[PDB]
């Protein structure tokens, strides 16, 4: 729903999506939340929101310090879900998708963290550790819940994995411009989603620079996604949150203005 | 889909990153094609042979039950190459490795053993050995270290989490998803995703075969029971395979129980943990109320594992097999009691099996039973840790 | 008189108090009605077996001698029980010891290995063991020490003389010349006086015939040269037995050159030492012009018997077989070698036979030779000290 | 000769003898010279000198001490001949009997050390780890040059032994009162060693008290050898050479009245 209108939206201004990545609770609850309407007043088009876990094993340094910073805050999973009804409360229309790890979903039961969701506003979730083979019971949970199931599409994807994640993913699709983890150190996919009807792809991985936004756009995406750029613009201005923010609206609106 | 079935009942699976997914495809593919390969087998029996030292002795012991009724035997692993069991399936997954066109190698340790299992296979077989290791095992396991590099290997510490083991598997698993092309993961234990705790069983299974047939050319019989400490789960699960379908054996696991269940502190997720996702398999783990994955205890570094082999998970399920915990107390009071009595130093894993037969014995000394102790590996690694304690 | 020859040509002999005598004949009677009783082999064959691990393996190096026309295969002593060639000995004098209802034990240790295997063996057979050390090996062998204590036995300090090993050699005789009648004085190599070197030899003497059924098996010939290094003689004489009369087969031992010969500091009495009369026999040893003697030195503890077997003095002699010398750098090397292309940590020990292995297979790289060389241990005990020189 | 002579006087005046024990050059030359000249000024009847050994295996802790002192005084066998030359100079009739191991009489040559000894006037030589069984050559050696070689007879010699030690010692037979080592704190032979006409007996080891030289004088023996009882008096009073000399002749004075 908010993505399908978001992405029309978009489509008439001839521009594509800018998402930004954080950690939630990074570096702290009121940071964090004050660092997350920054984002959306510069410019981001939807919000991509990682909640803390134990063993992030497809993240990089970058993220893997995030969370780190948001254990040490205290930052607990309920009170992600608490900053998400809040950010929902502020934003209407903005679509907010989740970043997981299975546990986190499986813990208290795969319905229940959907029902969750659903009720705290959240539009999508993508569980980085759950490949298609093994997400029947996520999707079903997902969409019983009208929350839209995340699928990532490897660059050494074949036909059949394609297939799949076009008739299963929802929302958006997650294209992965390389292997490997999270970090911003580091088209015949494109062409074939849009042939079996696949949800608008999202590039991510590596995305720093504006010019990047603008190729990928220019190569068939609908955005990109930005997880690491941003959080280590956090990280580097730990000492003062003034600058932190001032900091993330200027990377972020340079963004935005690359994806026109 | 794949060949195999990748759970065992509700346990196991594959759920890890999509990137890894044709990496793990190709390893099962691999896998099933070598176990029909009679070259193969030749190969992998002639290094297990020639250069492990196997098969492995079948110790009676004499002593140790005198004034009951219980007699005890000890498959002696820790008379194996390198002084534990792990040998055997790392020379397997190498020789796998090289079937797929692998040259090089990733390697998870906790207490160092896997590690440098991982680089003494690598060295002899030409294959070059990257190993991830928790920072703050890194620090306490100094000579596996200087073990591993000796050896060729290189050795990268992990500051991230708590910096042990579960820190060490996280990275490995990020380094893998990056360069599965030309590197394979050679995981540590019966456990992960599918097809590892399949494969890791099968290059594990001779402990249990050779046991079978020295136990009924000793005794003329099976025995009434095998015992196997359990970390992650290969050593026991390599004892456990050749008698499963021999029902009236009975197949017991022991975790550790560290401080004491009760207590809290303990490396028991089997019998006391909860089923969670994580490390590419569901399975019972070690997890806060929130569903962080935490750390194992244990004064045995080598059961560091937080969480524990799926076929395991699902023998007890079925009640084929019996999960039952030792204190760091009973262990330490069974590593004295076999060095002593039969002159055998036994890694403090393994006298986690050991303490358990002798409780069988002691609480029962009328009671007829033929006692088999899986001897993972020995104990001159821990004569320091014994020492200070004592 | 005696049953047995007690010299090897000039060397060997028995040349202790009169006192201890009536012993040495007891034991050396007990030996040959021991080795005539079917009752007696069965029982050691079966601990060799069952309980140390044999037969060990013979490895073919596939690495370490690339590039070159030599075939190297390592004996694997370092995969018995306990982790040295010690063990199939003390097994043997253990039984002896009970054979003559002996219930105590007396053994001298340097480095500590004998110490160790002596209580394992002891622990075993339920026989109470007294150990000598020398002081200054004591404070340098804590942990040898406290697995010499774990296993029940008993460990004196011996502050007389230099406080090594030979000091402890002489409390052991002292000890024994009035205990003789309840205790068993456990010598720890081929030497001293008669009939141990010939006990020791038989009790050793599995591991040359191992090797040559071995070679049989594998290569279809004999080799060219068997190579052992020789600290007492031992695992040199254990190897050597079965060949002797296979005239075409070389037989190579390597005493430790220490820093050198040409700087005194060495331990190769055989061809650097004078003939002389300790420790209960004739033989060639390490003493000053006055006829004092001296302590061996090496880089390796366990080659630290100031004096050789007088079988290999014979040997020698008559051209039998030839003695060389290694430095302790040219061990060092040798034994990273090892570990690297292999994936074997050898003893330091081991490693001036290895090292003289790779020196006759490197000066001439064409030269077509099947060499075997007997890994007499593991080096795990030496991977600080590689560690700090490194 | 001198044995046989020493002997005959003692018989007529119906004594035993006292044979007291010392290492040469312990705690020093100087000091040694001395503590000997007072041993046989108080009434030793002969003297058991020992040559500083580095590997005494028949010799306890008292003894094992004193080769410790001698060497730390820098003594080597060679000085130690040129003391038994000064003593022989200044004592002509006293029977003088070394207490050897054997590497210190092989290592020159076996005839080259009976030829120093004879050529310096020691009466007999004792070679500690050398059994009859291993004896030809060191008796041989000891007869051509005119020194008695002396052979132990152990309290569990058995009757070959018995005719052995008979047949080839001179000057004495040495008689182990005990198993073990030498060491202060720690018939049926006599009359068979008379039987078979051995060299008069002297009993040793752990004969520290006057009465046990008067016991052992009474079942048969021409005397007793004492040295650790002898050497700790020295070890004790080191640093008073004064009353060192003092107690020692008190206590060989004793020794030697017991003898009577
Ligand atoms: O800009 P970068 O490279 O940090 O991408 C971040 C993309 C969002 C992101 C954060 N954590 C992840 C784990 C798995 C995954 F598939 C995607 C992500
Ligand atoms: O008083 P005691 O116990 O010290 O005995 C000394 C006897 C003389 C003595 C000194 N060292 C020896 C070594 C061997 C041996 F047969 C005798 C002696
Ligand atoms: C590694 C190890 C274990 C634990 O691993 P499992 O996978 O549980 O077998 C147990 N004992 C020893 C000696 C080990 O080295
Ligand atoms: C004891 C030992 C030796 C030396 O003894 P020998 O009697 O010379 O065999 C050599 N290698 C090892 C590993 C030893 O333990
Ligand atoms: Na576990
Ligand atoms: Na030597």
């Amino acid at each position: 729903e908010r993505y399908e209108n978001l992405f029309a939206q978009l489509n008439d201004r001839r521009e594509g999506a800018f998402v930004p990545f954080v950690t939630l609770g990074d570096p702290g609850i009121e940071q964090s939340l004050k660092i997350i309407d920054t984002l959306i007043d510069a410019g981001a088009d939807a919000l991509e929101l990682g909640v803390p876990f134990s063993d992030p094993l497809a993240d990089g340094p970058t993220i893997q310090n995030a969370n780190l910073r948001a254990f040490a805050a205290g930052v607990t999973p309920a009170q992600c879900f608490e900053m998400l009804a809040l950010i929902r409360e502020k934003h209407p229309t903005i679509p907010i998708g989740l970043l997981m790890y299975a546990n986190l979903v499986f813990n208290n039961g795969i319905d229940a963290f959907y029902a969750r969701c659903e009720q705290v506003g959240v539009d999508s979730v993508l569980v980085a550790d759950v490949p298609v083979e093994e997400s029947a019971p996520f999707r079903q949970a997902a969409l019983r819940h009208n929350i839209a199931p995340i699928f990532i599409c490897p660059p050494n994807a074949d036909d059949d994995l394609l297939r799949q994640v076009a008739s299963y993913g929802r929302g958006y699709t997650y294209l992965l411009s390389r292997s490997g983890v999270t970090g911003a150190e580091n088209h015949h996919l494109i062409e074939k989603l849009k042939e079996y009807h696949a949800a608008p792809a999202l590039q991510g991985f590596g995305i720093s620079s504006p010019e990047q936004v603008s190729a990928a756009v220019r190569a068939g995406a609908a955005g990109a996604i930005s997880g690491s750029a941003i959080v280590k613009i956090i990280e580097k201005n730990l000492a003062s949150p003034k600058q932190m923010l001032a900091e993330l609206r200027s990377f972020v609106s340079a963004m935005k203005a690359a994806s026109r | 889909t794949t060949l195999l079935n990748p759970y065992f009942g509700e346990f196991g699976g594959m759920y890890v990153p999509q990137i890894l997914m044709p990496a793990l495809n190709q390893l099962e593919e691999a896998f099933v094609r070598a176990q029909k390969d009679p070259e193969f087998q030749a190969q992998f029996a002639d290094l297990l042979k020639n250069y492990a030292g196997r098969p492995t002795a079948l110790t009676k012991c004499q002593n140790i039950t005198a004034g009951t009724r219980t007699t005890l035997y000890l498959k002696r692993e820790d008379l194996l190459h390198g002084g534990a069991h792990k040998t055997n399936q790392v020379l397997g997954q190498a020789l796998l490795a090289k079937r797929m066109g692998k040259s090089e190698i990733i390697a998870e340790t906790g207490a160092g053993q896997h590690g440098v299992a991982s680089a003494l296979a690598s060295a002899l077989l030409g294959l070059k050995c990257r190993i991830y290791m928790g920072a703050k095992d890194v620090e306490r396991q100094s000579p596996n270290v200087f073990r591993m590099r000796l050896m060729g290997a290189e050795v990268i510490p992990v500051h991230s989490g708590s910096a042990t083991l579960k820190d060490a598997c996280n990275e490995a698993l990020r380094d893998w998803s990056g360069s599965y092309e030309t590197a394979h993961y050679m995981l540590g234990t019966a456990a992960g995703p599918h097809p590892y705790p399949t494969i890791v069983r099968e290059f594990q299974r001779m402990i249990g075969e050779e046991t079978k047939a020295q136990i009924l050319d000793k005794e003329g019989r099976l025995p009434d029971a095998v015992i196997a400490c359990v970390g992650g789960g290969s050593n026991a699960i390599g004892m456990f395979a050749d008698f499963i379908n021999d029902t009236s054996v009975g197949l017991i696991g022991v975790e550790p129980g560290g401080h004491g269940i009760e207590t809290g502190e303990h490396g028991a997720p089997l019998k006391h943990g909860r089923v969670g996702i994580y490390f590419g398999m569901k399975a019972p783990m070690m997890q806060t109320a929130d569903g962080q994955i935490e750390e194992s205890y244990s004064i045995s570094a080598g059961l560091d594992f937080p969480s524990v082999g799926p076929q395991h998970a699902y023998l007890n399920s079925i009640g084929r097999a019996d999960y039952v915990s030792i204190t760091d107390d009973e262990a330490l009071e069974a590593f004295k009691t076999l060095c002593r009595h039969e002159g055998i130093i036994p890694a403090l894993e393994s006298s986690h099996a050991l303490a358990h037969a002798l409780k069988m014995m002691r609480e029962q000394p009328e009671k007829e039973q033929l006692l088999v102790v899986n001897l993972s590996g020995r104990g001159d690694k821990d004569i320091f840790t014994v020492h200070d304690i004592l």
